[PDB]
């Protein structure tokens, strides 16, 4: 199969801030198909990112990425309070989902 | 049969011409029916057998 | 447009079935793909399996080989998951999730708990 | 076979009135004519 | 329907003028056969009888 | 009844006349289609992000999946969708091989262009579609996507060719001038931007265009309808959709050595002969159910009503009084041990008459 | 990696009668007991045929191919077909490698000389490769056999057509009639304007550098009646362009 | 080249129908012509041998 690795595990950084999180692909994928999503304890996951860009109907617009082959990034421009939070890349294969790494924002 | 291979919708086409097939059908009747004809004409000239 | 609609949640005992219900609203059942994913408290998520309800065929993760079986009515246009012989480790939310053909978007349900 | 694919476009063939049988039957009847009476 | 008709039409056009051709000639050998016959018919009148 | 109105009148004379047909109706329908486990993946043709400028024109192949169009169709976000040489409603049931999806951004006064015989800058120098086409051209405004990098090829030599996409970019002598580069004068870059604003007026906002070309009812299918196939029913007068191709007949196992890669036979008509079945490589033959012929016996009509029936080329075991004779079933006469003057002939040696109790 | 070796022996090209060869099924279509008349690229009858015997230099590909090799010695393996192959362009690599064939489709760059060894202690072909758009392999393995090959593009669509029959050969091709069914269809969408087989050197490479031959002919769009037999076979075939008979 | 389809498409069938116009017509007097030579070889037959 192919995994999906981010990184930092976990990372504290001030709002005002500019952030990214990384991805990386055991092997490569195709762009269209990837995804970033936002999640907050008890909440379902939102989605901010589609086909490695995309933003998706309703983002705060702060969001932004790209990538190719095995290397994808998510980017903050600004971090506000409200953007700290568990962030996580999905591979939707449609034949093979790949999850994991949460990369955990804090202030 | 020939033109409309079973199409409802040839068939009405069809049937925007005039007597088309009418009048194809009598010319091959007519000529079947000499062929008939001709045989008798030429053979059953003595109907004492 | 999609919306996709979950039973509540259950509570189980050890040995037991759960079957979850998701309803696609705004159509397209059919010429879409559905699957569920499950997220154990206090864990990310990780797939379990799902199913392409025109074509009648389902998939599923290694980790939920067997257990789960997974089904689609399209009368009702509602998808459904269960998951047998649970135990106290299986306790989870677990979420429908859907794509259509002819899109990039996942439209998710709302995740229901499943506690044993 | 081509009979059968003529049959299937709508072209078909009609049986003769007279049968080689009849034919026959008429021609046997004329050579008795002549060789027993001649033109009479 | 609509353009199924145009497409249809053009197909008609052509299978009534192959069967008018057909018909056409079938009508002309049919004559010249007729001709053969009463030659036939004659022959057998004046040499057989 | 029928001889009369074939005839229009109200009074028949005594004779044999011709009248319609005997047609044999199917029962029920058959579909047979391939077991194809895959949704066909246009998210990344329709849904994209990023779209060619039309001089690069991107192509994508579609193979081995499900499409179903009747979501495309009734989506209201498309501001064209103009199919040649296949009506929307039908497509989504008919199947496919070499399915292709061509796509680019345009300006909207360049949507005109994208046609089987128009003419332009686009359809000239950036994107030639066939005089020859099946397909169907989809685009929607995508003002609020590439709205803020296109270019366009104005400057060729010559006219490209259909579905050409060159790319060379090399600046070129328009005039008098003998060079390459060196542009000015009469020497010229081939390309230039559009830049795609939410100011420019509509003829200038960008449209997303996406061209689906298709092979249809090639032997094969890769690409397919949502449709379910039933069971095979044989021995009987049915409807047919072998992968696509329809037709009324009875299907039976047939005897043919069809190589490996054969999947369809053909008549001297150019007809279908026989088809492999989709899913189970059997031969199957398909011959047409009944043709029949009738013609109707009539004394006249001053005398009497009877009539009696002939079937032309039937067996007397399909369709009291029925004789079989080389010249079809004749149906209602009263053949006899006797011999008489012929009146109304039939054919093959039997004629017949109305005598007496008559 | 790749060979700087000339030492050749140096000789003419030597030609041939391709006499009734070089017909193809055209169809998917079952024919039967008919005299059927196909337009497309056919060999024409009685061409004069380029004969080649360590000899693999490139090719013109012009308008398709008609390729057969004969050998008993399994030295023809494979085809290179392409324009520049230099990696600034996609080409084609069909190979019988023994382990697989593998059937590449890439912005390769080749060697001047690519070939294969023979065991097989070498296989040289590649200096490069680029990002590939197509991969296939399949699963792993006095002249006595004779191969005959079209090679048709077109469309993008790279057309095979093939055909293996025993032989006993000592200089040319066997006068009879062929007709080759179709092998494969690749969706490549590439440019190809030359062409060199691949040969596996035999070896014990310069110092080893070690029986095969074959054929290379051209199509034309001419029309044939194709005969066919009651078991839908094509049996015979007529040329009618060949002459006024 | 469409718009040069549609015009030269009209030409041809007009023409096409000229001539099997022509054609029938000759057919016709040609069978015409027969006749009158069956009847020159009859006389030659029977009034000059
Ligand atoms: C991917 O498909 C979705 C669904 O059609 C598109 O989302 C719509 O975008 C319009 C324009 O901004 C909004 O008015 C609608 O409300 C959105 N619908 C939904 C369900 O979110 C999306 O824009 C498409 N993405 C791309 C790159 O084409
Ligand atoms: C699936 O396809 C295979 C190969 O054509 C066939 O043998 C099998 O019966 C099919 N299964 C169905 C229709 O359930
Ligand atoms: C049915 O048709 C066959 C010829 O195919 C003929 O020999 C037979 O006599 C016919 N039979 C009836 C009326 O039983
Ligand atoms: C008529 O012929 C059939 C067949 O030979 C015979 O069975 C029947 O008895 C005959 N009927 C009469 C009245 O002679
Ligand atoms: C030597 O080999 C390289 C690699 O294939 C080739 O580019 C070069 O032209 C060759 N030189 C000679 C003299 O053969
Ligand atoms: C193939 O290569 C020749 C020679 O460079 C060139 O003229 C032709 O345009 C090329 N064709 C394609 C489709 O690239």
């Amino acid at each position: 199969e192919i995994v999906l690795t981010q990184s930092p595990g976990t990372l504290s950084l001030s709002p005002g801030e500019r952030a990214t999180l990384s991805c990386r692909a055991s092997q490569s994928v195709s762009s269209s198909y990837l995804a970033w999503y936002q999640q907050k304890p008890g909440q379902a996951p939102r989605l901010l990112i589609y086909g490695a860009s995309s933003r998706a109907t309703g983002i705060p617009d702060r969001f932004s990425g790209s990538g190719s082959g095995t290397d994808f990034t998510l980017t903050i421009s600004r971090l506000e309070p409200e953007d700290f939070a568990v962030y996580y890349c999905q591979h939707y294969g449609s034949s093979l989902w790949t999850f994991g790494q949460g990369t955990k924002l804090e202030i | 049969m020939y033109i409309c291979g079973d199409s409802t919708e040839c068939s009405n086409l069809l049937l925007q011409y005039g007597s088309f097939c009418t009048q194809l059908n009598r010319a091959l009747t007519g000529i079947a029916v000499e062929q008939d004809k001709n045989t008798q004409e030429v053979f059953a000239q003595v109907k004492q057998i | 447009q999609v919306q996709l609609v979950q039973s509540g949640a259950e509570v189980k005992k050890p040995g037991s079935s759960v079957k979850v219900s998701c309803k696609a609203s705004g159509g397209t059942f059919s010429s879409s793909a559905i699957s569920w994913v499950r997220q154990a408290p206090g864990q990310g998520l990780e797939w379990m399996g799902g199913i392409i309800p025109i074509l009648d065929i389902t998939n599923y993760a290694q980790k939920f080989q067997g257990r789960v079986t997974i089904t689609a009515d399209k009368s009702t246009s509602t998808a459904f998951m269960e998951l047998s012989s649970l135990r106290s480790e299986d306790t989870a939310v677990y979420y429908c999730a859907l794509r259509n053909q002819w899109d990039l978007l996942v439209y998710w349900g709302q995740g229901t708990l499943v506690t044993v | 076979d081509l009979i059968c694919a003529q049959k299937f476009n709508g072209l078909t063939v009609l049986p003769p009135l007279l049968t080689d049988e009849m034919i026959a039957q008429y021609t046997s009847a004329l050579l008795a004519g002549t060789i027993c009476s001649g033109w009479t | 329907p609509p353009e199924a008709e145009v497409q249809i039409d053009r197909l008609i056009t052509g299978r009534l003028q192959s069967l008018q051709t057909y018909v056409t000639q079938q009508l002309i050998r049919a004559a010249e056969i007729r001709a053969s016959a009463n030659l036939a018919a004659t022959k057998m009148s004046e040499c057989v009888l | 009844s029928e001889t009369k109105c074939t005839l229009k009148s109200f009074t028949v004379e005594k004779g044999i006349y011709q009248t319609s047909n005997f047609r044999v109706q199917p029962t029920e329908s058959i579909v047979r289609f391939p077991n194809i486990t895959n949704l066909c993946p246009f998210g990344e043709v329709f849904n994209a992000t990023r779209f060619a400028s039309v001089y690069a024109w991107n192509r994508k192949r579609i193979s081995n999946c499900v499409a179903d169009y009747s979501v495309l169709y009734n989506s209201a976000s498309f501001s064209t969708f103009k199919c040649y040489g296949v009506s929307p409603t039908k497509l989504n049931d008919l199947c496919f091989t070499n399915v292709y999806a061509d796509s680019f951004v345009i300006r909207g006064d360049e949507v005109r262009q994208i046609a089987p015989g128009q003419t332009g800058k686009i359809a000239d120098y950036n994107y030639k579609l066939p005089d020859d086409f099946t397909g169907c051209v989809i685009a929607w405004n995508s003002n609020n996507l590439d709205s803020k990098n296109y270019l366009y090829r104005l400057f060729r030599k010559s006219n490209l060719k259909p579905f050409e996409r060159d790319i060379s970019t090399e600046i070129y002598q328009a005039g008098s001038t003998p060079c390459n580069g060196v542009e000015g004068f009469n020497c010229y870059f081939p390309l230039q931007s559009y830049g795609f604003q939410p100011t420019n007026g509509v003829g200038y906002q960008p449209y997303r265009v996406v061209v689906l070309s298709f092979e249809l009812l090639h032997a094969p299918a890769t690409v397919c309808g949502p449709k379910k196939s039933t069971n095979l029913v044989k021995n009987k007068c049915v409807n047919f959709n072998f992968n696509g191709l329809t037709g009324t007949g009875v299907l039976t196992e047939s005897n043919k050595k069809f190589l490996p890669f054969q999947q369809f036979g053909r008549d001297i008509a150019d007809t279908t002969d026989a088809v492999r079945d989709p899913q189970t490589l059997e031969i199957l033959d398909i011959t047409p159910c009944s043709f029949g012929g009738v013609s109707v016996i009539t004394p006249g009509t001053n005398t009497s009503n009877q009539v009696a029936v002939l079937y032309q080329d039937v067996n007397c075991t399909e369709v009291s009084n029925v004789f079989q004779t080389r010249a079809g079933c004749l149906i209602g006469a009263e053949h006899v041990n006797n011999s008489y003057e012929c009146d109304i002939p039939i054919g093959a040696g039997i004629c017949a008459s109305y005598q007496t109790s008559q | 990696q790749c060979v700087n070796l000339t030492t050749r022996t140096q000789l003419p090209p030597a030609y041939t009668n391709s006499f009734t060869r070089g017909v193809y099924y055209p169809d998917k279509v079952f024919r039967s007991s008919v005299l059927h008349s196909t337009q497309d690229l056919f060999l024409p009858f009685f061409s004069n045929v380029t004969w080649f015997h360590f000899d693999n230099p490139v090719l013109p590909f012009n308008d398709g191919v008609y390729f057969a090799s004969t050998e008993k010695s399994n030295i023809i393996r494979g085809w290179i077909f392409g324009t520049t192959l230099d990696s600034k362009t996609q080409s084609l690599l069909i190979v019988n490698n023994a382990t697989n064939v593998v059937i590449k489709v890439c912005e390769f760059q080749f060697c001047n000389d690519p070939f294969l060894g023979v065991m097989e202690s070498e296989f040289r072909v590649y200096s490069s490769a680029n990002n590939c758009t197509f991969e296939y392999v399949s699963q792993p393995f006095n002249f006595k056999n004779l191969r005959e090959f079209v090679f048709k593009n077109i469309d993008g669509y790279f057309k095979i057509y093939s055909k293996h029959t025993p032989i006993n050969l000592v200089r040319d091709l066997p006068q009879g009639f062929s007709a080759l069914e179709p092998l494969v269809d690749l969706p490549i969408g590439i440019n190809i304007t030359r062409f060199q087989t691949l040969l596996a050197l035999h070896r014990s490479s310069s110092s080893g550098w070690t029986a095969a031959a074959y054929y290379v002919g051209y199509l034309q769009p001419r029309t044939f009646l194709l005969k066919y037999n009651e078991n839908g076979t094509i049996t015979d075939a007529v040329d009618c362009a060949l002459d006024p008979l």
